[PDB]
Order: structure tokens, then C-alpha cells, then sequence
RNA sequence: AAUAAACA
């Protein structure tokens, strides 16, 4: 058993510190006025010091092709983990399994900090708000729960009769949607948990939500061809448009911060970008997913570049205007990635596979050699 | 709630520097820019006060200058000056006379949301170029569209050729001239269309490349003339060598090339960073051991190059020439230090400029000693309060005892002004103070002169 | 005009001043004054007029002896090349201009070239100095490893044709106010890698001094050795002490003290000061020590946003300043021994540095940003557009054309009984200021302002209205004294049809104009 | 040393008023929460506070002689039905559990105590 | 006390 009760030897941590490269960027931006006055980071080891995060450089957005391998980070009990959040903190990391455990992992140092025994059911969705004040949760039995900063169970509520696998959240604490294996998206209202309106009208299950972060827009997609991507309109309950994208299965769909791009992870080996004030028209299309592409988290201080995970456990980036992707691994992340979540200074990756394990995954130091097994396998 | 805002003190530190002629064609002016402020230096020699940098005309902008390009216009007694500000607006303006002022000759806004392509968080600048003939003027606008504006009203109408639709897919560009010699704007344009990282080098070897785009005005079309498409990875400003040898030089960080179109690439390597990061053939520069990748450069007539690196040291690059106008070698020799510059001006031969903006900018003076190997002496330089990081408010400690019982507070600051080698405190105080050394009370008197007889 | 005429013109010139309350003249020409020429304009608010070969007009106020009468070049055998002139109450002042400033700049100001990054500066009030936080340039040599048992510093062993990375080695300074040379036997130099990340004066509580505070020189600081080592840092308070001085060196009187050294769990970002407690950012944490005899006992923490780069503090208010995330404002009780979170900022914010806009009872948290701005939030709880007191609300507008990290306020020059001038210096070498107004002179200028923004021919066709907009709705609520400054620049004809078609006389916006430039004559 | 120069001393802003009577803390929402970040309410110290059990900020009780070891990390689930204190005070922490039943202890900053 | 030590 495990109860922190039994005494273990003295160890060094593996540490992916962003203090010495925030400090870093603290000191340059006093004498840099742009990115075309940063000092470059030569590739070898000894320019370990003039890592600034991925704010110190907002051009060149291949800094947060995160290929560098640091820690797998496993139970003891082998669930295989579907969603990732960190705190926005950036302080530690929440993560779902399918015994509705919440391991919440460390940050700037990996260890384990406290397990969780919050679903009766397997972990299906997880998000938090725009201040760190609620983290909401949801699960394959129905119920969603409120989440504190130092994880408080609150109340909790039947949202669905049947398997949620989506929530998230208007730009305040009023209004969340979860969609659901009954085929329909709820929105909701935060404070009295009462149903608002059910969006009906869609076919077939439903297994992801979006909402815009400002004008007010729930995208969804499906498993039912017909009706693979709806927007809709919140305040009415009215199907707003129909976007016919996919031959099969929408898994993940993502918008920018920006509020201009739609981003729609597939199981036709596809995720696709999308101007969502032109419908009519596409944009670019990514293609490299060997199998299916099942994950998709955008970059948080790189509009431009997300990474892509696959049901192969292949892990790629992006970047919108470059057609083929950036980084790679491939029979590598062993397993099905369900959930993709970078830290908030946009400079480690998360991962989760199907498989019982859950990566972490920093930036490239300067001058390496990619001789690792999930680059170059020579 | 509500304030006002004053500006108690103008920006000193130029960002910005350019050699034209603001006033007229007589006399060449340097005309240079900090953030939203002009500032036009003539060139004393004969000072009390030896050179000296006299300013003659200062003016301020509602608006950051982003950059700054200069062209005489068809029949134009004077040079026009090509402004770009903040979301890719243009100004073209000129001196007047009769009102000192300025005057617009044009204005374009080309903040447009579908000349983004989506991209909300603009982070590449709008960019100004010249070509030097004088046939056209390039803006690159969000960087991924080339604002072409024609020239001979003096103007012609503008154009956005889109740069994503072009041939060869160019998409991060990192710098972009107008070359010399030719028959049109040809207009080198640097790029990465694979993009990596220095520190991600061992799958994305080296991926900068090069696209010469030779504008066709009146057609408009663009046929992209010239490419190479394996220059080292981290490649920073390019920059077009001028009419007699032709060609482009292309500072990367740890190397230096020579490219031209009818000739194969030469470049060398200054340090041994470029082993297993590069494959590009890269011969060895002897007794060099440096790096460009913040270094600002300015050419001498033909075949010498002024590179300040940072760190603020000058070197004098030789492109040493064959008798087919063909760079054979590089020469480089360790000239003297001096500022941490942001920019770098040819004034009249013989002076040069060091514009920046953490550092007292100033003018140097350049001879030759007794191959050519120059030797500098500064003349005279611009003060320059830097990026102030921390200030704090002091009392000073010389206030005469005439002052002493006075009710207000009286105190100056103290200003961590410049950076690194020019890094400095600065003591601001903004009235004047004087040291009473002899008071009177002559009471009755109102007025008073004062003479002086042997 | 070929008759013979003056081939030239005149230019009106941009001012800040008013002259306002035999034949006496007010303009008195000086030639070979400290090396200077010029005029010395007297009056109610005298001014000197400074050209050098520079050509640049030079306008330097003379605020102390008061108004001034008359005024005369005095060069004597005793008396250097100086000045000399009437205060108004009859007292004749033979004097000097000090020597060691340079009059040419905008303000006059003297370098003290360090040759060395300077980070901070603090004036230490007691014993009258200042603490530099420096750093120059060491080749670097060693690569920190932690492979679980303790630090291994991997040589660095490369080529003959290999130049090295950079290595700060920080060392904190003391520049005498005197003479600006630094103090000798006074530099407390860190460690091998460890980097300051903040050098402010900080006044503890202590039991000696008849007051309660004591004003100290406290730094905090920490170790960069790269991404994978744990980055520690160590609180530096300091203290200079006056001792007897060196026989032939008199500025030796004065060297550091250093009570407090001990290194902290986690790097120290940011430190402030409230009622003597010491307010210290370690990780996501922000600690709260108190200053006993020898070492700091901890009383309050909260565990904080990502990266705390700035926090100052009034009045058991601690305004924090994250690098992405947000501000937040916190307050700390003594009875119970508790800090605690009372409204932050929720949307993502890239502070500089924070500042405190201080009105006669509103308190303005003036944040500056990476995108050239400058906003003042408000803790508003009976606002329903924020939550009840749990979300910072911005409530003025604006765009300064250059980044700024400085901040600090004064009392200006009833009307301005307890507003405060928040002064900025910009990151491109200008020196800026907020000065609060009230609602009725702020919209007699609003409607100048706008009828300024349109009717003048702008430089290089711009906007100022649009430029001074928020660049992210923009809530502005503060006018540009860069424009208001134009309508004392218009001929009285222009004046007077601009204040009727807002519907007022010009002798009340330059009884509001003016009000403007009269408090905000400081330094 | 800002207290000089610009003194705010004598001052009595809104803001210090805003936070004395706590000017409109909507009483919080679910229960079950923890009332974490939030400092006290000087309405139950003096007096009878007014509201019970839904009221923002912390409501202390006596007998508390050993300080909380999860709320140090940040997790407290208890909140102010804790059995265990939330101060900072380095004196009144647990024994640690590995100095005093399993001999000495392992790492080097350990902050529990260590008697004998 | 509710996983402080969750180790390769
Ligand atoms: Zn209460
Ligand atoms: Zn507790
Ligand atoms: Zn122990």
C-alpha cells in the first residue's frame, strides 16, 4: 500500500525550472525591444542560460516544439488517463483515469502530490476558468462537479443520462456546456445547476464542445455524418449552422483565443482549420496522421501552433501556414492519446495514452543530439 | 477615474537612422528616429563647442516609428521620407518651407482584417524599403504582404502581392532588400519555409533560403528569379551589396555568405558552432573567432563593410575581389569598440553613425592608417537617458543654505540608463538650482546692468 | 518680392510657460555663463532659454527663490563665470551654477558611466546613498549538472575556434551623492551564478530608533544555472552604517551591513515593504517575514500566480504583478496573522509594473504593459460588473508610445489637496506622468481634445485619437497633454473660435490648461 | 522610501473602507466549500457576525495547537471545520513522522519537528 | 489527520 507512512532514501529531482529562463526574459526585455534584437541561443550545451520562455519569443514559435522527453509519470494503480489540465498556476497537474482518479502531478519538479477518488465513473472531461477560481469536471455516469484551487468537492449534479465527454466555459462563472452520448448539448446555468435549454436536433452521440471566448458560440462535433459540426446560439437554442467536415467521428474541436479558428480533430486521419465567419470555404488541412488523430490542445502564447496527438500515440506540431507538421514521434508515446494540456507559459507539454501512463514533454535544449527514442532511434 | 497625461521628458535613444536630404538637395541631412520622434542633425565642423552634430528640426508623431526608407521623387527638390507606424500604416512626408513643418504627401492604411490572414497578434513589424534607382518602394505589411508602391501627382497606386502565393511557399520572413545593379526592383527576400530552431538541430539541419522577386511595375506581375534553398538554419539580416560587385552578403549567426546569381556561394565560418549544425560548405576564416546575430551593418564605397557586432564591436569586413568582380575571400581586422548600436549610417566619407538606443548614440570618424585597415575616433555624441529599467527619487546633496527652509520637497532621480558596455546611472533633475555663494539685501533697487571696465 | 525683403520667418515653438501672477525687462540675454549662451526669461515662473552648438532649445524652470525680478551675467575675481539677480522680496543673490550636471540635455542631467548592466537603484534616506545592482560579463566554463546526489559542473571543453556563452557575475554597488565615484571597500559581491532580481529600500520595523521603521536596503536574488537545475534563491538585506572614514579617504564612512543572507526555498522574484513587515515572492509564493534580531520569522504566505515580478504596497495593500497571468491586490491583518487575496485582474495581462494612482479617496492601480500601455484598475465592490470585490475593474485608457517599468508618485504643487502625480520613465529614455483631475475640468478638455484631434493638420497624417487608443472595449479616460499642448500653441484668433464651438471662452481652458502645468513642476 | 515624499498616512481611502464592513460580500454560493483565500470577518470576533456557515471569509476557534500539514501544499478540504491551525508560525508543526518512529530522518530540509 | 517519503 501507499500512505507516505514508509521511509525512502534522499533523491534528486529531474527539474525543468522556468525561473531561469523567466529571469532570463525579465532581464532581456528591459534592452530588447523586439525579437529582432534577442541575442541567439547558439546550439550547444553551454547556452543552457539564454533560454528565454516562449514570450521572449513570440517569432519563431518552433521554441515550444516540444520533442525533449523528461518523466513518465505513472500510478500505481494503471488506469489509462483520458484528460489533462494543469492549474493555471502552473503549479501542478490534474489528471483524469478511468477509476475516476485525480493525480494531481507536480510542476517544476514531477513527483505526486495527492490522490483523488472524485468520479464513481470514468474521467471524461476537465477544464477550468479564466481566473483560477472553478475547475469543472465530467465523467462517462453523468455527474459534474465543481472544482476549488485546492480541490474541494462541491456539489454535484446528474447533467446527462448518459456518457458526457465535453465542458467548457463561457468568458465568466455563468454559463458551461456539456455535450453527451444521449446526442444532445446542455448548457448550463453555473450558480443554480439548472438546466437552460437542450440543443437537440443532432443525430447521434456528440463527444465534444466548444465555446467561443467572446461572441457567444457552442461548436460541437459528432459520429453522425450528417451533422458532424454544429455551431449553435445559447441564448435561443437555435442551430445556428451546419458544417458537413468529416467522413467519420469528430473527436476534438478546439478555437483560438483570437476567436477567429476553428480547429477539428477527426478520425479520418485529419484535423482541419476553419474560419468561422466563412463556412462556405476552407482553410489548410493537416495531414500526417498515420491513424487517427484523437487530441488537440493549442498553444497558449503561440497563436499559430497546437500539437495533435494520434490513436497511435504519434504526437505532432503544427503551425497554421506551414502544411506538414513540425515535430514528431511516432510509435513513441506508446498507446491512444486522449488529451493534450501545455503549461501555461507555453513551454512544457503534457500527454495521456490509452496505455496506463501519462508524459511530460519540454522544450529541446540547446545543442542536444536527438538520439533520444522518441526522435532518432539510432 | 480620469487623468491627464504630459510628457515631462521626449524619448532620448534612436531607433532609426538615415542619411538624405530632408531640407533640400544641397546638402545631405541625417535624419534620424527614435519612438514617435524625428530628428533632423546637420554636420558642424568648424564648432566652439572640431565636428559637432547640430540639430536643425525635430518633430514629433502621434504614432511609433516602425521604420524609415527615403527616395527623391520625380522633379522633387527634396527627399521624401517613407514613415511606417503600428498595423502597417505608411506615411510618406516632407519637409516644407515656408511653415518649418512637415507636410503628408500620402497616407495608407492597410489595417484591414483580411490582409491578416486570421492573425490577430501581429508580431512581425511593417517594413520599409527602398530600391535604389528610385522606381519603387516595398512595405512588407504583417509579413506575408508586399505593399508595392510605384513611383513616377509624384505617386502611382499601390498594390498587396500576396507573399504565401507566391512560387516556393515563403511564409517566415526574416529580412528583405532591393539588390543592385538590374533593370527592375529585384528584391532579395530571406525566408524559412521549414521553420527550426537553434537548439532543435539535429532533424532540421539548416532551412533559410532566398527569393530574389524581380517586380514588374506596370504589368504587375513578379517573376521569382533566383532561388537558394539551403542556407544555414540561423541566418539573421540580409543586405544588398552595392552596384560594382553586386550581390547580396547574409549575416548568420555563426557564419557569413556571398551570394550571387551568376556565381557559386562562398561563405565562411566564424566559429566552430558550425560542425555538425550546418551543411552548407563553409570554409574556415582565419583568426576570427566571433558571431552576427545582432550586428549592424553599412558599406563603404565598394568591397569594405562596416559590421558592429554586439557587444559593440566594429569590424571592417573585406570582400576581397578577383579581376571578374567575383569575391574570392573575406577579410576580416578587429577595428576599435564602441557603442551597443541599433542602427548604423555612411554620413559624408569619412563619418559614421551609431545609432541606438541603450547607449550614448554617436558619431565617429573613420581614417586610414599608414590592407587599409581603419582606425576610429569618436567626434561627437548624442546623449541618450537608455531604456530606463529602475529610477529612483534622491535628494541632492549640494542645496545651498539660502534654499534650506524652503516648504517644498526638493529631490532628483537617478536613472538606470543604457545597458552592458554603455550601462550607466544618469542623475535628472529638471529645474536648475544654483549655489548662492554671496547674498545681499539691497532693498529699493527694482532693476540692475552690469558693465565691465578695465 | 525683389524689392529687398527678409529672406526668412519665424516659427512658433511649442512652451510650458505662463507669465502670470522706467520699463522692466523680462528678457535678459546671457552670454559665457557656465560655457552657455542664452536668455533668462523672468517673471512669476522664471525660466532659462540654453542653446550650445547642439542648436537645441533648451527651456530649464528655476523654481526655487520664487518669482524672480531681475537678473544680470556676474563674473568675478571670488565668483566664478555665474549669474546674479533679485529675489522678489529685494534680496540680491550672487550665484553659481553647479558645476557637475549638463545642461544641454532635456532636463539637466549628468552619466555615470558604471560599464556595467545596472538592474535597480535605491536610495538609502539614511546616510544619503545609492545601491546598484551591477553585472558585467564572465566568459562561462561550467555546465551544472544534478545527477541525485549533489551539483557536478560539467568543464566546458571545446575547440580553439569556440566562443564561450555569457556568465553574469552580479555585484551590488554604493554610488555617493557627493561625488558621483563610488564608495571603496563597500561591494557586496554574490555568488557564482546567483542573479538579482530586485534591490528596493525597505523600511523594517526595529526597537532602537525613536520611530518604528528603520530603512534598510533589502535584495533579493537567485541562482540562473539553467532549466534543469532547481533554481534557490536568498533574501540580501542590507544596511548602510556610517563608521569612521579612512584617513585620506573620506567617502569610506559609509559600508554595508548585511543583517540578513541566508538562502530561501525557491527563487526570490520581487520584495516590498508593509508597516516593517517584509513582503517577499518565493515560486508561486509571497512570503511575509519579519525582521527580528538576526533571523526572519515567517507570518503570512498565499500561494500566488505564476511568476510575482512586481509587488509595491501601501498601507497593508500589497499589489502583486505576475510576468502573463495578473494583478492581484492582497491585504494583511496584524491581529490575526493572516494575508489574503482581496481582488486580482481574471483576464491574461503582460504586466511591466505597477504603480498606485492616488486620488483624495480613490486609490488607481496604474499597470503598464507589453503593448505600450498604461490602465488604472479599481477595487469597485459595489460595481456589478466585476463580482462582489473579487475582480479588478480598469477605469482609464491609454497608450504611451514606449514600454515603462519605472514608477513613483509625489504630492503635487480645495483643489490638489491629496492628489498624487504617479510619474513613469519610459523605456525609450521619456519621462511621462498621470496626473488625476476631476470629472468637470477632465470633460471641459475632453470636448478641446476632440475638437483638437480633428481640425489640425497632425504630423505625418496621424491619429492621436486613435493611436492613444488601447491597442487590446478601451475604457479611456485620460486625455494626452501632447495635444492639449497644441491649443497653447494656436494664435489667440484660432484660440477663441475652438473654445466657442465647445461653447466657452479661452480664459477658462487656460485656467485649466495651465492648473496642469503649475502642479507638475517637480525635480 | 516613497514615505517621505508621497505619505498616504493620514489618508483614510475607499478602499479601507471597502474592506472594513467588507462593503457587499455576496454571501457564497454551495455549502460545501472551504472559504480558502480569504483573510477573517472582524463581524465575529466582536459580535455576533450575522450569517452562518454560507459567509465569505474565516471563522476562527480556539484550541488549535498544532498547525495543518496538507494547507501548507494548498489543499485544504476542511476549510474551518479544521481540527488543526492555518498560521505560518514555524512552532507549532507536527512531529515528523520519520525522526520520531523510524530513527533519524531523510531529507535535508525537513521543516517538522525533530525532538528527542 | 486526508498519500509528508509516490521508491528503481
Ligand atoms: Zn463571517
Ligand atoms: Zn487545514
Ligand atoms: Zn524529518
Amino acid at each position: 500500500t501507499f500512505d507516505g507512512k514508509r521511509m525512502r532514501k534522499a533523491v534528486n529531482r529531474k527539474t525543468i525550472d522556468y525561473n531561469p529562463s523567466v529571469i532570463k526574459y525579465l532581464e532581456n526585455r528591459i534592452w530588447q525591444r523586439d525579437q529582432r534584437d534577442m541575442r541567439a541561443i547558439q546550439p550547444d550545451a553551454g547556452y543552457y542560460n539564454d533560454l528565454v520562455p516562449p514570450i521572449g519569443m513570440l517569432n519563431n514559435p518552433m521554441n515550444a516544439v516540444t520533442t525533449k522527453f523528461v518523466r513518465t509519470s505513472t500510478n500505481k494503480v494503471k488506469c489509462p488517463v483520458f484528460v489533462v489540465r494543469w492549474t493555471p498556476e502552473g503549479r501542478r497537474l490534474v489528471t483524469g483515469a478511468s477509476s475516476g482518479e485525480f493525480t494531481l502531478w507536480n510542476g517544476l519538479t514531477f513527483n505526486f502530490e495527492t490522490i483523488l477518488q472524485a468520479h464513481d465513473s470514468p474521467v471524461r472531461a476537465m477544464t477550468w476558468s479564466h481566473n483560477d477560481m472553478w475547475m469543472l469536471t465530467a465523467d462517462h455516469g453523468g455527474y459534474v462537479k465543481y472544482w476549488q484551487s485546492n480541490m474541494n468537492n462541491v456539489k454535484m449534479f446528474q447533467a446527462h443520462k448518459e456518457a458526457i465527454r465535453e465542458a467548457s466555459f463561457s468568458p465568466t462563472d455563468n454559463k458551461f456546456a456539456t455535450c453527451s452520448d444521449d446526442g444532445t448539448v446542455r448548457i448550463w446555468d453555473f450558480l443554480r445547476c439548472h438546466e437552460e435549454r437542450i440543443l437537440r436536433g443532432h443525430g447521434a452521440d456528440v463527444k465534444c464542445v466548444d465555446w467561443h471566448p467572446t461572441k457567444g458560440l457552442v461548436v460541437s462535433g459528432s459520429k453522425d455524418s450528417q451533422q458532424p459540426i454544429k455551431f449553435w446560439d445559447p441564448k435561443t437554442g437555435q442551430s445556428l449552422a451546419t458544417l458537413h467536415a468529416h467522413k467519420n467521428t469528430v473527436m476534438e474541436v478546439k478555437l483560438n483565443l483570437n476567436g477567429n479558428w476553428l480547429l477539428t480533430a477527426s478520425r479520418d486521419h485529419l484535423c482541419k482549420l476553419f474560419d468561422i465567419r466563412n463556412l462556405k470555404e476552407e482553410l489548410q488541412v493537416f495531414r500526417g496522421h498515420k491513424k487517427e488523430a484523437t487530441a488537440v490542445a493549442w498553444h497558449p502564447v503561440h497563436e499559430g501552433l497546437f500539437a495533435s496527438g494520434g490513436s497511435d500515440g504519434s504526437l505532432l506540431f503544427w503551425h497554421v501556414g506551414v502544411e506538414k507538421e513540425v515535430g514528431g514521434m511516432e510509435m513513441a508515446h506508446e498507446g491512444m492519446i486522449w488529451s493534450l494540456a501545455w503549461h501555461p507559459l507555453g513551454h512544457i507539454l503534457c500527454s495521456g495514452s490509452n496505455d496506463h501512463t501519462s508524459k511530460f514533454w519540454t522544450r529541446n535544449r540547446p545543442g542536444d543530439k536527438m538520439r533520444d527514442r522518441y526522435n532518432l532511434n539510432l | 477615474m480620469y487623468a491627464v497625461y504630459k510628457q515631462a521628458h521626449p524619448p532620448t535613444g534612436l531607433e532609426f537612422s538615415m542619411y538624405c536630404n530632408f531640407f533640400n538637395n544641397s546638402e545631405r541631412n541625417l535624419v534620424v528616429a527614435g519612438t514617435s520622434q524625428l530628428y533632423v542633425y546637420r554636420l558642424n565642423r568648424d564648432a566652439e563647442a572640431r565636428e559637432k552634430l547640430e540639430l536643425a528640426a525635430s518633430f514629433s508623431f502621434f504614432g511609433n516609428v516602425m521604420s524609415m526608407a527615403s527616395v527623391q521623387l520625380a522633379g522633387a527638390k527634396r527627399d521624401a521620407l517613407l514613415l511606417s507606424f503600428k498595423d502597417a500604416k505608411l506615411s510618406v512626408v516632407e519637409y516644407d518651407p515656408g511653415t518649418h513643418d512637415l507636410k503628408t504627401l500620402s497616407l495608407h492604411y492597410f489595417e484591414e482584417p483580411e490582409l491578416r490572414d486570421g492573425f490577430v497578434q501581429n508580431v512581425h513589424t511593417p517594413r520599409v524599403r527602398v530600391d535604389p534607382d528610385g522606381r519603387c518602394a516595398a512595405m512588407l505589411v504583417y509579413g506575408t504582404r508586399l505593399v508595392v508602391l510605384p513611383f513616377r501627382s509624384s505617386f502611382l497606386p499601390s498594390y498587396i502581392i500576396d507573399v504565401r502565393a507566391l512560387d516556393e511557399k515563403l511564409l517566415n520572413i526574416i529580412d528583405l532588400q532591393f539588390l543592385h545593379g538590374y533593370y527592375e526592383p529585384t528584391l532579395l527576400i530571406l525566408f524559412e519555409p521549414n521553420q527550426t530552431w537553434p537548439g532543435r538541430v539535429a532533424v532540421r539541419q539548416d532551412t533559410c533560403s532566398i527569393v530574389a522577386i524581380s517586380l514588374n511595375i506596370t504589368q504587375k506581375v513578379h517573376p521569382v528569379i533566383w532561388s537558394l534553398t539551403s542556407l544555414p538554419f540561423d541566418c539573421t539580416q540580409a543586405l544588398a551589396v552595392p552596384k560594382p560587385i553586386g550581390g547580396v552578403v547574409v549575416f548568420a549567426v555563426n557564419s557569413l555568405l556571398y551570394l550571387n546569381q551568376s556565381v557559386p556561394p562562398y561563405g565562411v565560418a566564424l566559429n566552430s558552432l558550425t560542425t555538425g549544425t550546418t551543411a552548407f560548405p563553409l570554409r574556415t576564416q582565419e583568426g576570427v573567432r566571433i558571431t552576427l546575430d545582432c550586428a549592424q551593418a553599412t558599406f563603404i564605397s565598394y568591397d569594405k563593410m562596416v559590421i558592429s557586432l554586439k557587444g559593440g564591436e566594429i569590424y571592417v569586413l573585406t570582400l576581397i575581389t578577383d579581376g571578374m568582380r567575383s569575391v574570392r575571400a573575406f577579410h576580416f581586422d578587429k577595428a576599435a569598440a564602441s557603442v551597443l548600436t541599433t542602427s548604423m549610417v555612411t554620413m559624408e566619407p569619412g563619418y559614421l553613425f551609431l545609432g541606438s538606443r541603450l547607449g550614448n548614440s554617436l558619431l565617429l570618424k573613420y581614417t586610414e592608417k599608414l590592407l587599409a585597415t581603419y582606425s576610429f575616433e569618436v567626434c561627437d555624441s548624442i546623449l541618450n537617458i537608455g531604456p530606463c529599467a529602475n529610477a529612483a527619487v534622491g535628494e541632492p546633496a549640494f542645496l545651498s543654505e539660502e534654499f534650506q527652509n524652503s516648504p517644498e520637497p526638493d529631490l532628483e532621480i537617478v536613472v538606470c540608463s543604457g545597458h552592458g558596455k554603455n550601462g550607466a546611472l544618469s542623475v535628472l533633475q529638471k529645474s536648475i538650482r544654483p549655489q548662492v555663494v554671496t547674498t545681499f539685501e539691497l532693498p529699493g533697487c527694482y532693476d540692475m546692468w552690469t558693465v565691465i571696465a578695465p | 518680392l525683389g524689392q529687398g525683403n527678409l529672406k526668412v520667418r519665424f516659427k512658433k515653438v511649442p512652451h510650458n510657460i505662463n507669465f502670470r501672477e522706467g520699463r522692466v525687462a523680462r528678457f535678459r540675454y546671457f552670454e559665457d555663463i557656465y560655457g552657455y549662451s542664452g536668455v533668462f526669461i523672468c517673471g512669476p515662473s522664471p525660466h532659462w532659454l540654453l542653446v550650445t552648438g547642439r542648436g537645441a532649445l533648451r527651456l530649464h524652470p528655476m523654481a526655487i527663490d520664487g518669482p524672480v525680478d531681475s537678473f544680470a551675467p556676474f563674473h568675478n575675481v571670488n565668483c566664478p563665470r555665474g549669474f546674479l539677480y533679485f529675489n522678489r522680496q529685494g534680496e540680491l543673490r550672487i550665484s553659481v551654477l553647479p558645476a557637475y550636471l549638463s545642461y544641454d540635455a532635456p532636463w539637466p542631467v549628468r552619466k555615470i558611466p558604471l560599464r556595467c548592466t545596472a538592474h535597480y537603484v535605491a536610495y538609502h534616506v539614511e546616510s544619503k546613498v545609492y545601491a546598484v545592482a551591477t553585472s558585467t560579463n564572465t566568459p562561462c566554463a561550467r555546465i551544472p549538472r544534478m545527477t541525485g546526489e549533489e551539483k557536478e559542473f560539467e568543464t566546458i571543453e571545446r575547440d580553439e575556434r569556440y566562443i564561450h556563452p555569457q556568465q553574469e557575475a552580479f555585484s551590488i554597488q554604493l554610488i555617493s551623492p557627493v561625488s558621483w565615484e563610488a564608495i571603496p571597500n563597500a561591494r557586496i559581491e554574490l555568488q557564482e551564478w546567483e542573479h538579482v532580481t530586485c534591490m528596493k529600500t525597505v523600511s523594517l520595523r526595529s526597537e532602537e530608533t525613536v520611530s518604528g521603521l528603520k530603512g534598510y536596503v533589502a535584495a533579493g536574488t537567485c541562482l540562473m544555472q539553467g532549466e534543469e537545475v532547481t533554481c534557490r534563491g536568498r533574501i540580501l538585506i542590507m544596511d548602510v552604517i556610517e563608521v569612521v572614514p579612512e584617513p585620506g579617504q573620506p567617502l569610506t564612512k559609509n559600508k554595508f551591513k548585511v543583517l540578513y543572507e541566508k538562502e530561501q526555498k525557491g527563487p526570490v522574484t520581487a520584495l516590498c515593504h508593509c508597516n516593517g513587515h517584509l513582503v517577499s515572492a518565493i515560486g508561486q509564493k509571497i512570503f511575509l517575514w519579519s525582521l527580528r534580531a538576526s533571523e526572519l520569522t515567517g507570518m503570512a504566505f498565499i500561494d500566488t500566480q505564476l511568476y510575482i515580478h512586481q509587488m509595491i504596497s501601501v498601507k497593508n495593500f500589497i499589489l502583486a504583478a505576475d510576468v502573463m497571468k495578473s494583478i492581484s491586490l492582497l491585504r494583511y491583518q496584524e491581529e490575526s496573522k493572516t494575508l489574503s487575496l482581496v481582488s486580482r485582474d481574471a483576464k491574461p495581462l503582460e504586466v511591466y509594473s505597477v504603480d498606485f494612482m492616488v486620488d483624495n479617496a480613490q486609490l488607481g492601480f496604474l499597470v503598464s504593459d507589453r503593448d505600450r500601455n498604461l490602465m488604472v484598475y479599481m477595487y469597485l465592490p459595489e460595481a456589478k460588473e466585476s463580482f462582489g470585490g473579487m475582480r479588478l475593474l480598469r477605469r482609464a485608457d491609454f497608450h504611451v508610445g514606449a514600454h515603462v517599468n519605472t514608477f513613483w508618485r509625489t504630492p503635487c504643487r480645495v483643489v490638489w489637496e491629496n492628489k498624487h502625480i504617479t510619474w513613469f520613465a519610459t523605456l525609450d529614455g521619456g519621462i511621462g506622468l498621470l496626473l488625476p483631475m476631476q470629472e468637470k475640468t477632465y470633460r471641459r478638455l475632453l470636448m478641446l481634445q476632440n475638437a483638437l484631434t480633428t481640425m489640425l493638420p497632425h504630423h505625418a497624417g496621424l491619429n492621436p485619437r486613435a493611436f492613444r487608443m488601447l491597442h487590446v472595449n478601451a475604457v479611456r479616460n485620460v486625455l494626452d497633454g501632447e495635444l492639449l499642448n497644441r491649443y497653447l500653441y494656436l494664435s489667440t484668433m484660432e484660440r477663441s473660435e475652438l473654445a466657442k464651438k465647445i461653447g466657452t471662452t479661452p480664459d477658462i481652458i487656460l485656467d485649466d490648461l495651465l492648473e496642469t502645468d503649475r502642479v507638475t513642476a517637480h525635480f | 522610501m516613497q514615505e517621505i515624499i508621497a505619505s498616504v498616512d493620514h489618508i483614510k481611502f475607499d478602499l479601507e473602507i471597502a474592506v472594513e464592513q467588507q462593503l457587499g460580500a455576496q454571501p457564497l454560493p454551495f455549502p460545501g466549500m472551504d472559504k480558502s483565500g480569504a483573510a477573517v470577518c472582524e463581524f465575529f470576533l466582536k459580535a455576533a457576525c450575522g450569517k452562518g456557515g454560507m459567509c465569505p471569509f474565516r471563522h476562527i476557534s480556539g484550541e488549535k495547537t498544532v498547525v495543518c500539514k496538507h494547507w501548507l501544499r494548498g489543499l485544504c478540504k476542511k476549510g474551518d471545520q479544521c481540527e488543526f491551525l492555518h498560521e505560518y508560525d514555524m512552532t507549532k508543526m507536527p512531529e515528523c513522522y520519520f525522526y520520531s518512529k523510524f530513527g533519524e530522518c531523510s531529507n535535508k530540509e525537513c521543516p517538522f519537528l525533530h525532538i528527542d
